[PDB]
């Protein structure tokens, strides 16, 4: 079958650039923390902020099929 | 055999950095939900009454459908693999098991609701590749079947979702994945 195919392949090729970007993600936000200057505490804070997002994200891109 | 990449499996099955592990585990179980019906879609006119009268993975292992101290129910592949898949989509629809509302929780009993799920698609893996990997062959999907088994396998593997007993039909196959 085609659909499944293409859809798995899609899938598979995407999972990967996905997780490479995420990583990246990550340390340009520990960087620009030291850039900015942020006090520990604020480092935690701004870190779970972007967190939340992150698993917002997640649900929705569950929850939306 | 073959893969459908040379990407990092192990990398991509990890909890990223900050994120919830029920969420994680939530959105990924989806997926193989997907995969694996897509999958045994692709097969299901070579997997009749006549062909597997019991829902087997090898000589070995004979699996009985069941949910509620009923009692385990002995029934042909296509049916057990149909009952099986039924309830899981329920599983997945279900607000209380699996909440769609942003800020609620995940239930108390989640890790156990998703391993049920999770040991029970592990079985639908464990026929295709005993019993119809002739047909997989046929229709030049070894390289799809196996990525997504290997992605399945790192992932219950990396957050012990699945028991080594309960891997045992495919044992040899994970190894060599190992
Ligand atoms: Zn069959």
């Amino acid at each position: 079958s085609g659909h499944m195919k293409l859809t798995l392949e899609n899938f598979y090729s995407n999972l990967i650039l996905q997780h490479e970007e995420r990583e990246t993600r990550q340390k340009k936000l520990e960087v620009a923390m030291e850039e900015e200057g942020l006090a520990d505490e604020e480092k935690k804070l701004r870190r779970s902020q972007h967190a939340r997002k992150e698993t917002e994200f997640l649900r929705l891109k569950r929850t939306r099929l | 055999e073959a893969t459908l990449g040379s990407g990092n499996l192990r990398q991509a099955v990890m909890l990223p950095e900050g994120e919830d592990l029920n969420e994680w585990i939530a959105v990924n179980t989806v997926d193989f939900f997907n995969q694996i019906n897509m999958l045994y879609g692709t097969i299901t006119e070579f997997c009749t009454e006549a062909s597997c009268p019991v829902m087997s993975a090898g000589p070995r292992y004979e699996y009985h459908w069941a949910d509620n101290i009923k009692k385990p129910i002995k029934c042909s592949a296509p049916k057990y693999i149909d009952y099986l898949m039924t309830w899981v989509q329920d599983q997945l629809d279900d607000e209380t098991l699996f909440p769609s509302k942003i800020g609620v929780p995940f239930p108390k009993n989640f890790m156990s609701v998703a391993k049920t799920i999770l040991k029970r698609l592990f079985r639908v893996y464990a026929h295709i590749y005993h019993q119809h990997f002739d047909s997989v062959m046929q229709l030049q999907e070894e390289a799809h079947l196996n990525t997504s088994f290997k992605h399945f396998i790192f992932f219950v593997q990396e957050f012990n979702l699945i028991d080594r007993r309960e891997l045992a039909p495919l044992q040899e196959l994970i190894e060599k994945l190992g």
